């Protein structure tokens, strides 16, 4: 009973540069619950990260929120980097603002 | 509407690295509102929406020890059912519950649940007429047993009719500003090339409330079922919630397809092409 | 409010 997680990176509002938002790793249908969820900035882990809105689906995976303020610019890179006992290799999903 | 009061609670053992790690979250519709975590640095029932910082020290102290008493008792759980599927100490397991109400738009009691599970699997549940257990597996029918014989079900009805419907009326009072608000989603289109004259249309709707959502693809008033991708709700950090939906069309006809987006606070529901 | 749970 393993599951791994699906990690999906975004901006609150459409990124504008200089313009203050919000970036979230949101984690989903994972378990076993045990979790290592990092947010990166040109490759260095970004402090002072949130986790909320925890909570499970029917068939009992977990979710979790990740999240922290930022501003855009042109040539900073953002990602999320997540461990779990599902996975060989701790596992980044790069935040894609054309998507 | 209808509205619901819904706590999810975890117990996650740790052998060789000290006590279980226990958590529970509370939720009034999609808004995160209290959190007890047996990891943070003085562990209490903490608010984590403005609205119950209202709320005096008597109802923290309170949830505080019933969150304390509850820690215990599912520490002791986990043992018990190392026990009944004879299982070695050595191993990490899970318990998980989803427990709470729902009530109805004239504030009465729509549905009460208190489901159990263990390393992901249904183990036991209170059924619809909150009286009966249904349980998943033999090891479920020791703790049915056990729960008939306490008279568990009569109590657990006692709080879903009464306790969890009346709180669940205050902290609507309480936070209904918050609560009872609607914010309506924002919606754009985005393009992306696919190798052989394919192209996706990704439809986003951002900055909503209440979760429920509804995003569909048409091409000529037809709802499109093919070629389709979602993501699953996502809140946005801000106690708002975002969505998309994509249909690969070929290249050329982008102008044919539309998106409509559907929510509670859209007077009229939305339509929008590429552009 | 959350309720005070059993033991199973």
């Amino acid at each position: 009973i393993q599951k791994t997680p699906q990690i999906q990176v975004y901006s609150r509002h459409p990124p504008e540069n200089g313009k203050p938002n919000i970036l979230n790793c949101y984690v989903t249908q994972f378990h076993p619950p045990h979790i290592e969820i990092q947010m990166l900035k040109n490759g260095k882990k970004i402090p002072k990260v949130e986790m909320s809105d925890m909570s499970f689906s029917k068939d009992w995976s977990f979710y979790i929120l990740a999240h922290t303020e930022f501003t855009p610019t042109e040539t900073d890179t953002y990602a999320c980097r997540v461990k779990h006992d599902s996975m060989a290799e701790p596992k980044t999903v790069y935040w894609d603002r054309d998507m | 509407g209808p509205h619901s009061l819904r706590y999810f609670v975890t117990a996650v053992s740790r052998p060789g690295l000290g006590e279980p790690r226990y958590m529970e979250v509370g939720y009034v519709d999609d808004t995160e509102f209290v959190r007890f975590d047996s990891d943070a640095e003085n562990p209490r029932y903490e608010p984590r929406a403005r609205w119950m910082e209202q709320e005096g020290p008597e109802y923290w102290e309170r949830e505080t020890q019933k969150a304390k008493g509850n820690e215990q008792s599912f520490r002791v759980d986990l043992r018990t059912l190392l026990g009944y599927y004879n299982q070695s100490k050595g191993g990490s397991h899970t318990i998980q519950v989803i427990s709470g109400c729902e009530v109805g738009s004239d504030g009465r009691l729509l549905r009460g649940y208190q489901q159990y599970a263990y390393d992901g699997c249904d183990y036991i549940a209170l059924n619809e007429d909150l009286k009966t257990w249904t349980a998943a597996d033999m090891a479920a029918l020791i703790t049915k047993h056990k729960w008939e014989q306490a008279g568990e079900a009569e109590r657990l009805r006692a709080y879903l009719e009464g306790t969890c419907v009346e709180w669940l009326r205050r902290y609507l009072k309480n936070g209904n500003a918050t609560l009872l608000r609607t914010d309506s989603p924002k919606a754009h289109v985005t393009h992306h090339s696919r190798p052989e004259d394919k192209v996706t249309l990704r439809c986003w709707a951002l900055g909503f409330y209440p979760a429920d959502i509804t995003l569909t693809w048409q091409l000529n008033g037809e709802e499109l079922i093919q070629d389709m991708e979602l993501v699953e709700t996502r809140p946005a950090g801000d106690g708002t919630f975002q969505k998309w939906a994509s249909v690969v069309v070929p290249l050329g006809k982008e102008q044919y397809y539309t998106c409509h987006v559907y929510h509670q606070g859209l007077p009229e529901p939305l339509t929008l092409r590429w552009e | 409010a959350v309720y005070n749970f059993a033991t199973m």
